[PDB]
């Protein structure tokens, strides 16, 4: 019995302006009269949570709390409860989570560094390192896109925020994306967008393929007619 | 003191000119047409969609620009390309250059 | 039309600073012309003004000319003496253009172009 | 280890220069990584690794990262920065690679001027 309380992403709301809030308990027993209730930090209960959790087929079992409300009211930052009620303890457990204030806003300073031509030695794979930096508050968002068609996740793997070791607050992360030699070889470029609360029409994104990052080579064939 | 004929910021091209007033002799001056271009290499050529190769040529037809495919992100007046998202698709704006795009 | 400058051994008599105004095939005639200095018309006999006699190689056009002197010393403040054109057949009818020593021809060029990653900008 | 040198961007800023170290698919899990230069060795809070994540693409040969960040105004010096490993799996069980400025640079220009008044 360990709940995971989850609060929305900021990108789940400005890509959804649906802000559900969830809490997850986990490996518990899924027993039936399984009873978890939202409420506000005023203990006032809120709408309901429908489609909830049944048992796991490795018994990590769990339930899922959904719930809503206003986006005004999660800026305005009061504490949200749900609290699990079933007989396996039926002591009520208290999950409270809120918005934090005081946090000051910074943008992503999204590099994109491109693979390291050793790894083109090993003539199968591909890494490619797009990068946040420098941003406040925490819980960025970013996918990757190329060719018009969007990358299914399980390509690529992002970090979580910690704390850069010179800026005291501004966090950062990473994203990771492993493809062919070949196909990076082919040209092919490559787009790693990030969507953020401080960022202005809150998403700014870049670019690489292999003619940009880390050339060997520059041609300029520059002709000025006409002085 | 030079006199800008041109300064095109998004060809970042800048003809000035200066009449390099001589030692005091007589008009035995000549004026003088400084030019100057910070030519990227690191573009596209459709400055304002990512997908396309870099560039290799950069053609000054001076004439043309002594009065639209030009190809430096000017400074001021910021760019996009609609981006699609997906959380289900989603097709949505982005804002391809920061800290001009700021609706502020 | 054009505004030629003066010729550079007119520029060594150290008087006559001639100046050519002009106008090229076009119809129909009765056009108007006249010199402006800083939007202020010049005097009128002070340049001399031709009558639009008719081109040699097109079929029908008309072209005309003007003509104005001053101190060649004044060919170093220059003011780019705009020769005001008044045609009916103009969008706003009038096409002026002008000219002055910094215009024209330099034989002292030096061209800078650099070259480098830190762009797209145009600062 | 795959050693990346920082984003000319970021150079372009000349703010603070970062170096990613890049550890690899490998198992089991408990790598190291210290960050080594002239052979004395950096204060570990002048990077970060956060440990071990799984590979998606490959079964469960893990990778890791610590990202080391430097005063470009150093990085624009040499100071060569390698960043050393630690695996049990290692035939010598500790290997390094490096990178300096001098790792990324172009080889070759190609300029093709052809001003003229045609
Ligand atoms: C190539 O460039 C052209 C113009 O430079 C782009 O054309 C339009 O760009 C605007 C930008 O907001 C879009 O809203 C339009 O939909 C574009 N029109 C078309 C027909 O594409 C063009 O988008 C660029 N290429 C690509 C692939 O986007």
């Amino acid at each position: 019995i360990r709940v995971f309380a989850i609060p929305p992403s900021f990108a789940s709301i400005f890509l959804t302006k649906s802000t559900k809030l969830t809490c997850l308990v986990t490996d518990l027993t899924t027993y039936d009269s399984v009873t978890i209730s939202w409420t506000r930090q005023n203990g006032e209960a809120v709408k309901t949570h429908t489609n909830i959790s049944e048992s796991h087929p490795n018994a990590t079992f769990s339930a899922v709390g959904e719930a809503s409300i206003c986006e005004d009211d999660w800026n305005s930052g009061e504490r949200f409860t749900c609290t699990v009620t079933h007989t396996d303890l039926p002591s009520p457990l208290k999950q409270t989570i809120s918005r934090p204030k005081g946090v000051a806003l910074h943008r992503p300073d999204v590099y994109l560094l491109p693979p390291a031509r050793e790894q083109l030695n090993l003539r199968e794979s591909a890494t490619i390192t797009c990068l946040v930096t420098g941003f406040s508050p925490a819980d960025v968002f970013v996918q990757w896109m190329q060719r018009g068609q969007p990358l299914s996740p399980e390509k690529y793997v992002t970090s979580a925020p910690m704390p850069e070791p010179q800026a005291p607050g501004r966090y950062f992360a990473h994203s990771i994306l492993t493809v062919s030699e070949e196909e990076w070889n082919t040209g092919e470029t490559y787009t790693c967008v990030v969507a953020h609360e401080a960022l202005p029409n809150r998403v700014t994104e870049r670019t690489v393929d292999k003619s940009t990052g880390k050339p060997t080579l520059y041609n300029v064939s520059l002709v000025m007619s006409d002085t | 003191e030079r006199i800008v004929l041109v300064d095109n910021k998004c060809k970042c091209a800048r003809i000035t000119s200066r009449i390099i007033r001589s030692s005091e002799d007589p008009n035995e001056d000549i004026v003088e047409r400084n030019i100057r271009i910070i030519v990227p290499l690191n573009n596209r050529e459709n400055i304002s969609d990512p997908t396309s190769p870099l560039r290799t040529r950069f053609v000054y037809h001076l004439s043309d620009l002594c009065k639209e495919t030009c190809y430096t992100y000017d400074r001021n007046k910021c760019y996009t390309a609609v981006v699609p998202l997906v959380y289900g698709t989603k097709m949505v704006e982005t804002a391809l250059t920061p800290d001009a795009c700021y609706p502020d | 039309v054009y505004l030629l400058p003066p010729a550079r051994e007119q520029l060594n008599l150290r008087e006559s600073a001639t100046i050519t105004c002009l106008v090229t095939g076009f119809s129909p005639a009765d056009v108007f012309v006249q010199w402006m200095q800083r939007g202020q018309p010049l005097s009128p006999e002070k340049y001399v003004t031709s009558a639009p006699m008719p081109e040699p190689q097109a079929p029908g056009r008309y072209f005309a000319h003007s003509i104005l002197t001053v101190s060649e010393e004044e060919w170093n403040t220059g003011e780019t003496y705009t020769c005001v054109v008044a045609h009916e057949a103009l969008p706003n009818r009038v096409t002026e253009r002008t000219v002055d020593k910094s215009t024209g021809k330099p034989t002292l060029y030096n061209v800078s172009l650099v070259m480098s990653d830190t762009a797209g900008t145009c600062y």
